[PDB]
């Protein structure tokens, strides 16, 4: 019976909130970070954007967090790859339009694999070009070198839920369907068949 | 089309569904005038017989 | 019989049971208005047997209801990948309780202990065991695996946890009460109800063959008792007992309605009164 | 909407209500509706008792029957009945017989009298049945006979 | 019990069953709106309980229904091969299936080879025979004459044609599986359903007496099981299994309705839903 | 389970049964109208459902019908003699007959005659006694103290009064038919209906606890058979068979309705069709 | 009894306690103005008693409040990791202190050292141990695992840390003060209060069963003392004493309010005056 | 004391308790606005402490409430079974539930088996008996005649039925569990709640004298515990727990209110919040 048509309350997203007495203080620090440029996007220059992607291992949900800068990981020993990291970054960027600004609690997807080595590797060897973006890197690396099914399997393995679980949860909340459409995914449903996956370009 | 992007809706409704046509009959109460008629005059004392 | 119950089975069952109830109520209306005319009853029902206002049934003919039942059953009990897309399985937050079970427990399933000290034979409503070796009083001799509930008719040389003639738990355990050597016998009878629904046994017999012809690699014809035992054994352990009732209700309602649509007789109360 | 399915829509019968702007409670609104409705309902049955109803007089053709609600003939047009459902209308009309019984009136201070009553069948909603029962129970308070009064 | 079932029995039985169903429906309808007034319920029923809509009934009172039932029963089951030229029997082109049988099979009629070998006794739901002499495996020990369908339980030292716990034939034949010396006993239980309807046993008891008070020379008071067995035994051979059910339904429903019109209680489901 | 039934019990029971039937009908009507969604079925029942048009009961809440049942039950079976008009119940001779009993007789009750001549053991529908000494034909062995009615099957080494397979009397007595030496056993089985109703045993189990938590000094939880026997043994001596059925119908319907109001499942036919 | 306290328990418990307090205030407000009339108290309450203005309730009946309590309890204490998305838990910025504990410490919990030197028993408000071997003064003999606060009375052969008769620490340890021979007896009585609330114990007893019937696998009926001890032992160590009190208040108030909704008696002060 | 309780005691108690609660609420209302001037609080209360709108009361001074309490107490508990027509009693069935009991069970009441086998001594909350002669395990030792509910602590050398430390039945029985020779001692302590309301014991002592100076032939000054034990012993056997609770609530509230109207202190919670 555990299921909800709300994107923020899906099994793969974690709710976080500072201690209930330190909430006013953490608001001032978020404004301090807004004064500096402390926000990563998929449209700004990758040279600038990769300087502000610092995933942190989570041990408790009582942690301060900012909507446009925080990405979370759980303590593990597995190592992610470039494609998994790009898929997770795109997922977390397109999943933040539905973030709840009015409330004191924030929801964030967790990364099953360690992305720190890949982020450091990428940061060591990126030049200051005027046109390269994170979305461009995603399109060149994931869309043009993988099938939709393989990329969906990678994304499912990068969050706790299995492939069948994503396909099932996509039918209940339309927000997840929109999020996956933004990542250039297409789902086709036919009777008596399992779902097939395709990129938006080839459909 | 004649509705805005924001919709105004109703959470609950109530109506009676009947499966047999003979369930539409109900009952009411009436006084039997034939045997318990309505009084038309008050009780009075006897005076001025004529 | 191999079958894989998914995690959304209660939601599929809540739609299947409603569809079956609506189909049964349509048949009774058709029976009252037949009129004994030139058209046969089978021809009369084919033209007017379609449910109205039901989403996900494309055709207006009993064929559409048959296809919907096939799809729902296949999704619920056979393959976890398939999930029907035209029915309102999105607003399935809460489910309606199904009617209570009414199947008499005639052949009740028990499992002997590993010792091999007893002999199991069966009767109409009672079980008795003979003792191969001398047995000390105050030990388990039998325990049921198919849940039952009801009174106890007659227990000799054995004791069960009952108060006022009513069983306490749904899995009673038979424990020897008195020392008993030299191949004795102990008898226990029950006036109880097993998981299942008694009426519609014929309709189940017709419908199970229809349901098994399509799924020949997964379902085979058998009695209702074996069907229920296997279906209950295949349920997940970490499931609320209210959802199990819905799943087990649909698992019988589907074959019964499938057999009902072929033999145009009445419907059981437990199908129509859902 | 279909054969052997008849829907009886709840139509608004009374439009009197006052929304509590202070938003203190919900029972105030219901009490306002009920009180304002009963003010008007009591003013229509001030010194009157329900005695008159429409009927078909008894004859050799059968016992006395009631035609009190909306006519059974109008349901053919209102519900689009088939020829196999119209046949049930005459047997419904012939089954609407009138039953007679007795009710007791008066308190201990007055005299315990006995009045005869009728129970006629009508076609309509159950809400109308409840409203009419409330009206009858309200109207027949403090009744007595002439012989007890003379005593 | 002497009686002759003619070739027009299904046509009479359809009208009889329709009349019985209408009578039961009207009884429940008038039972639902009794006002507990000065008049008693019996007089209220005698007032309105007989006005049903069907051509052929001379009176609109329960007595008229009783007379019509008597005439139909005599024309359909008794020596009088007369035709009731008053009912709508012109438009009997097609008949409607009757409801499925629901009578539990507690005492099952069985016949021995009669050669002289097995002692047979009856039980609550099973039978058992003891071998007077030694018998070889694979020989007929007992066969049933009253048709029966359902599951099989408690099969010891014998064999039945069964797959999945369900009987394959309507007349199971019991054979010895292993040669048995020293006069042992073999058993066979059945969780099955015989020909007939279970509910409404008392109403049948009143009605059979009522209609045997009239046809004294043909019909005598007797239990429902024996009555149904004789009625089945007197069915003609050139009759479909659909027509035989139509005959049997009216055969059992006539006494039940006759007794129901006197004890103004409810009606069985198999009579109402026809 | 001690209780004092007043002679005005049929008047109270005729109202209690009507209230129970109306509540069950309302539950069914509002149960067929539920769409799966945010509100659970309990909230839906407590809000839109539970609205009945019945005189003398001025509550449209489930709790109101619950305490109407409480008051009626307490007045009818526990307080003692009490006039119905005191609680606003009109006392009228003209009442409706209740539905006939449908309870299957499994543990039929018998009482051995004095002298310890025989020993009694129980079975699913039969009683078997063994002779501890020599006995001559033509003397009583057992007699049922709980009235029974139905057919008789498999009567061995004894005789009962029956014609056509049907028991002539409501309290048959078993008389040995031939003298028996050497501690043999005589068996009598029956296909009969006892006092009570069969359907709805699951609801009774929780309803009896519900009404035992209130009248704990009078009622204790027990099986339906024991409750029916205790209720029947406490009826006043000078009352007709028509009033006894009316009393017992309410006596059994109050627990099952109280249980049905808790678990919002269906209702038995003998409660709805009153 | 197994349960995992989630890491946002105080926020859930604030909403739950506010809901319970509002329910109690509504109950007493309706109870004060119930003028004896035609309707009983429960129909009066079940009609206006559920109209509470608070986020998360999707009904205006006590069933809605019951289901809200079920959801909040399941989210806060049970294994289920379901976040209630329709209450105001996400927008909470601050909490209100709960009322102080008032449960008398009658059976205080103590854990002995691993040596085996002492034997521990219990009395109404004290403990006493008997030495098995010679023990020198100045070492632990007992310590309390369950938090306690209050004064000390009637200490013998032992010394406790206190000034002016008031205990210093919330978990005092008992140490010997005089070298003593084996078989010597030492006592320590306390006029203190343990974690919990003393009032509304019948309501707790009748509500723990109500909430154990639903969460059968996680919660079993027991006494209030054991329930509170298990809840305290399952609390995480990284918790302030102000948050733990807020969790425990709701943990105890949920069963009390659940039983309060059944028996419409008063409410304890620690629930209403939150 | 000698006193007879009639069958209509709950009806009188439901009016007496309401009057007591009204008087107490008026007392606090007047206590909140006392001017603290030249007039004492006694004059202030005597001037403005009356109730003006209750049928049954004939004066607007406190003396009217006192006289009404006297009449109600005499009618409900004393020899004269006089029905007070002056107060308006419309339904004798409707009874608002009273608050649950709060009196701690210090001196628990127990009776010995009558074999002269044990010695009985009392303590703060526990009883303990010494065996005069040898006793075998599994036989009765003590049983309580005053019903008690709560938990069990420090059970040594005896057995009581318990689930999770909570007593099962309201009248527990103590049975030895081990063969215990040589004049051993067993103990049994209960952290439970007896019958009555602990709060406001000072007012009871002063009010019992007030109402014994009037009914000196029937009532004598005594402690609250003995008064309640005798009052519960005089209750009729045909009495439910819902009614006896109201009877006992009024029985304790009358002396408390009578003594509260003399010493104008506060009122207990169980009197105010009725």
């Amino acid at each position: 019976m555990n299921w909800s048509k709300a994107i923020n309350f899906q099994p793969f997203m974690l709710e976080t909130r500072p201690p209930l007495t330190t909430i006013p203080i953490m608001d001032q620090l978020v404004e301090i970070g807004e004064r500096s440029n402390q926000k990563w996007s998929m449209t700004d220059r990758l040279f600038f954007a990769i300087r502000k992607i610092n995933p942190i291992f989570v041990t408790s949900s009582q942690i301060p967090s900012k909507f446009d800068y925080t990405i979370l990981q759980m303590p593990t020993q597995l190592i992610a790859s470039l494609k998994e990291t790009l898929l997770f970054l795109a997922f977390s960027y397109y999943l933040r339009e539905y973030q709840d600004k009015v409330g004191q609690m924030k929801f964030y997807p967790v990364a099953m694999k360690n992305m720190i080595p890949i982020v450091n590797y990428l940061k060591d060897r990126v030049h200051n070009n005027f046109d390269t973006t994170l979305e461009q890197a995603y399109r060149q690396n994931v869309v043009h070198t993988l099938s939709a099914s393989d990329a969906f399997d990678l994304l499912s393995g990068m969050i706790a839920t299995t492939r069948l679980d994503l396909i099932q949860r996509t039918r209940i909340c339309p927000e997840l369907l929109n999020v996956l459409n933004k990542m250039s995914f297409i789902l086709i449903y036919a009777p008596n068949r399992p779902s097939i996956l395709s990129w938006k370009n080839q459909s | 089309a004649v509705e805005m992007y924001v919709a105004v809706r109703i959470s609950r409704f109530q109506l009676e569904v009947l499966r047999d046509l003979h369930d539409l009959v109900r009952s009411r109460t009436y006084l039997d005038v034939s045997k318990s008629p309505l009084a038309t005059t008050p009780i009075r004392v006897v005076e001025y017989v004529r | 019989m191999n079958l894989e119950i998914n995690n959304f089975a209660p939601a599929i069952s809540s739609i299947g049971s409603q569809l079956c109830s609506l189909s049964a109520q349509k048949l009774l209306t058709c029976r009252k208005q037949y009129g004994n005319g030139a058209k046969s009853f089978e021809e009369f029902y084919a033209e007017i047997g379609g449910i109205i206002g039901m989403m996900g049934i494309n055709s207006q003919t009993p064929s559409g209801i048959r296809e919907a039942i096939y799809r729902l059953y296949q999704s619920a009990f056979l393959f976890g990948d398939i999930f029907p897309e035209s029915f309102g399985i999105q607003n399935t937050q809460n489910i309606k309780p199904p009617p209570g079970f009414t199947a008499p427990a005639k052949k009740l399933e028990v499992v002997l202990p590993q010792g091999g000290a007893f002999d199991l034979i069966y009767n109409n409503g009672e079980i008795r065991v003979t003792t191969t070796r001398n047995v000390q009083a105050g030990d388990l001799v039998c325990t049921v695996t198919f849940p039952i509930q009801g009174s106890v008719i007659a227990t000799r040389n054995c004791h069960v946890n009952e108060i006022g003639g009513q069983l306490t738990t749904t899995r009673p355990e038979i424990i020897a009460s008195v020392p008993m050597p030299a191949r004795t016998v102990i008898v226990a009878s029950f006036d109880a109800i097993e998981i299942g629904y008694g009426e519609g046994d014929d309709l189940f017999a017709i419908g199970i063959a229809i349901l098994s012809n399509r799924f020949n690699g997964q379902i085979t014809p058998m009695s209702r008792h074996n069907y229920m035992t296997q279906m209950f054994a295949n349920l997940p352990a970490n499931m609320s007992e209210r959802d199990s009732s819905a799943v087990l209700h649909f698992a019988q309602a589907a074959p019964v309605v499938l057999g009902m649509m072929e033999r145009l007789t009445g419907a059981p109360k437990w199908v129509l009164d859902y | 909407p279909e054969e052997n399915v008849y829907i009886l829509l709840p139509i608004q019968a009374y439009t009197g209500g006052v929304i509590d702007r202070r938003d203190a409670s919900f029972s105030n609104f219901a009490y306002s509706i009920a009180s304002k409705l009963m003010m008007e309902l009591s003013a229509a049955t001030h010194n009157k008792i329900f005695t008159d109803y429409t009927r078909i007089a008894a004859s050799a053709l059968g016992p006395e029957i009631s035609t009190e609600g909306m006519p059974l003939f109008s349901l053919i047009e209102s519900l689009e009945l088939t020829e196999a459902e119209t046949s049930r209308l005459p047997v419904i009309q012939d089954s609407m017989v009138i039953q007679k019984s007795t009710a007791t009136v008066g308190n201990a201070q007055q005299g315990i009298s006995t009045i005869n009553i009728k129970r006629v069948p009508f076609v309509g909603s159950a809400f109308q049945q409840v409203i009419d029962q409330l009206l009858w129970e309200y109207s027949t308070t403090s009744l007595t006979t002439k012989e007890q009064r003379r005593q």
